[PDB]
């Protein structure tokens, strides 16, 4: 298989700017290059193929390039209706392969994460499992770090993680990580951080209870 | 365009058979793609046929788990996945390409197929509630814990309308037990944390499950 | 039953251009958008050389990067005929030109061909045979006739009229620094028979329509 | 590039014989992705063999192929008289699809001697401004000949032209022309003019020659 490695994996820019994407191949593939356009929840659209050809209907700030194994795809000035994750698909040779896509975002003024924890509520308890969420709330950019510790002590492989997608006020994002044990490991206990790092934190924030 | 049947949930060894109806071009000019995305392997191409003459190509991945068949007369393709896994959990797209020419450019909406041994159940709402403290001044949160139900989706709404903002209803996940978790939030003032009844709105229409829950300062250690 | 049918040879100026053809016939033919046809050539003295094919379902090209842009590679799904371009022509490119298709949409093994387009790239111009006596010394003795300077090829050589049959040797063509051919068609025959028997090559050379008949006989001495 | 070298350059063998043509891929090859040809005179080449060792439909038994990584073999159990021909490799995992340099598959026969014989220019084509001699090597094996000229014992150099017959339907033997072409003032200007031919079916250099001046 071509393998299709795209530059950058993700990217920040804001309405106006001239943006470009970058896709390489393993192998010279002859321009038997597709663009693609995804929002969330929706179905790719193609904005490009064969290297340079835009497709009906696609407005013209959109255009490809390149040859060989380098291509490149041009937004001259970003819309609002730009801000989507983007696809190389190569037809070159058999089977059709897909890069792993750039995610086009907004970017704003950092802003930083507000913290807040739940200990279980009472009823989950009588039951098997002790379920405790930590919350962080409206920051950008994406990157965060979050860290439980019980008993002062960092646990590993037991809490799943969950973002939402850029708030359409705000441009920011919200986390949900939620550490997840039985009644009876759950029990040694009370003092449960929820340590957060992050860029526009001074230090680690640390909510317990 | 590209119409594909709905989404579907089944049990392991199963089979479905997904349908693309293209209609507004000539159906015969074009070769008929099949794309899976899931999160894991990202975007891969099932295969292709060609309507005229029902003329196949799989991927190697796929050769066997797929089967693509044509039916000129309705204008539609099929898809057959059988010997069905959990990991052909996936989004399964319809696309086009033309021979002379152009593209992938119009794809299907796309149709989840869900597969899992679990079997159809009801959320467990639980309250997040709303700690005495404090927090940089304002404000105050709180939310609803939608723990193991079966399957997707859940709609959780907050005073029914009343509470369209600062809500965050987080995109679900699958535990280990096949079963999937959901926590939606609220931030509301720090000072009205007792004037405001909010409560969970979550109605899972996979069964007939609809749960009210209200959520309040708990005072105790 | 497969069948390529490729258009004629051709000779070409150098700087010009040539579009060799390549129609897909055949009973067990099949869907012609559905194969990859392949263009490869084949220059005297080298091995055989691929130049790019054109894929199936896409019907777009890959080229050698030795031909890049030199080369254009098409194909007429209407009338199943696959084409190969190539541009800038030089007496570097003269050659067979094959097409050729597997059983499938990319390139593979090539299964199956057409008969092959001879390409002649020349500065010359259609010019008929000089022919000379290669008289028998004297001193079984050997006697021929030098067919020299003529374009294009072929030239064909008889012997008495198509009478002398055995101990013929007709050569390969040479071509000279003066891009035109030379040739010599040889016969070994009883010395004895040296002054009895009459001896006249035959030179046809269709593309200027000249027949020629020449004399050949001892010397003097 | 995946460069593929072909051995040997010419097989010389007799009908019957076990044919063994080596294909050499220049870095490990799947072996998905290997072909053999043949290409009989005047034809088009004939797919004999995919995927290194899957016969072609409608291709005889007698041919086979096997091999992984970098060598692969195609065998002719018993060579018929059709199988002398020319047979190239070809690979079809990269780009650009590449073919090996082909090796060609002849009769192997007796040694046989040329008859060499030397033919000096027409007067004809003298009284045009050029002079050809010819020096012909008739009905000889093995192909390898060398046939030197010199001009007033003048070893000759860049200034020959040969041309070789194909290996002959009836006896299996090669012939070969030499033509040495010179100006009608290069060729009055000197006396003899000298073919001399080594062949391995020669004892002794075999050299035939004549002088301007006969008339």
């Amino acid at each position: 298989d071509i393998q299709l490695t795209q530059s950058p994996s993700s990217l920040s820019a804001s309405v106006g700017d001239r943006v470009t994407i970058t896709c390489r191949a393993s192998q010279g593939i002859s321009s038997n290059i597709v663009w693609l356009q995804q929002k969330p929840g929706k179905a790719p659209k193609g904005l490009i193929y064969h290297g340079t050809n835009l497709e009906s209907g696609v407005p013209s700030r959109f255009s490809g390039s390149g040859s060989g194994t380098d291509y490149t795809l041009t937004i001259s000035s970003l819309e609002p209706e730009d801000f989507a994750t983007y696809y190389c698909v190569q037809y070159s040779q058999f089977p059709p392969t897909f890069g792993q896509g750039t995610k086009l975002e907004i970017k704003r003024t950092v802003a930083a994460p507000s913290v807040f924890i739940f200990p279980p509520s009472d009823e989950q308890l009588k039951s098997g499992t002790a379920s405790v969420v930590c919350l962080l709330n409206n920051f950008y950019p994406r990157e965060a770090k979050v860290q439980w510790k019980v008993d002062n002590a960092l646990q590993s492989g037991n809490s799943q993680e969950s973002v939402t997608e850029q708030d359409s006020k705000d441009s920011t994002y919200s986390l949900s990580s939620t550490l997840t044990l039985s009644k009876a490991d759950y029990e040694k206990h009370k003092v449960y951080a929820c340590e957060v790092t992050h860029q526009g934190l001074s230090s680690p924030v640390t909510k317990s209870f | 365009q590209l119409v594909q049947s709905g989404a579907e949930v089944v049990k392991p060894g199963a089979s479905v058979k997904v349908s693309c109806k293209a209609s507004g071009y000539t159906f015969t000019s074009y070769w008929m793609h099949w794309v899976k995305q899931a999160p894991g392997q990202g975007l891969e191409w099932i295969g292709a046929v060609s309507p005229g003459n029902s003329d196949t190509s799989y991927n190697e991945k796929f050769k066997g788990k797929a089967t693509l068949t044509v039916d000129k007369s309705a204008s539609t393709a099929y898809m057959e996945l059988s010997s069905l896994r959990s990991e052909d959990t996936a989004v399964y797209y319809c696309t086009r390409s033309r021979y002379g020419n152009n593209a992938l450019d119009y794809w299907g909406q796309g149709t989840l197929v869900t597969v899992s041994s679990a079997s159809t159940k009801g959320p467990s709402v639980f309250p997040l509630a709303p700690s005495s403290k404090s927090t940089s001044g304002g404000t105050a949160a709180l939310g609803c814990l939608v723990k193991d139900y079966f399957p997707e989706p859940v709609t959780v709404s907050w005073n029914s309308g009343a509470l369209t903002s600062g809500v965050h209803t987080f995109p679900a996940v699958l535990q280990s037990s096949g079963l999937y978790s959901l926590s939606s939030v609220v931030t509301v003032p720090s000072s009205s944390l007792g004037t405001q009844t909010y409560i969970c709105n979550v109605n899972h229409k996979p069964s007939n499950t609809k749960v009210d829950k209200r959520v309040e300062p708990k005072s105790c250690d």
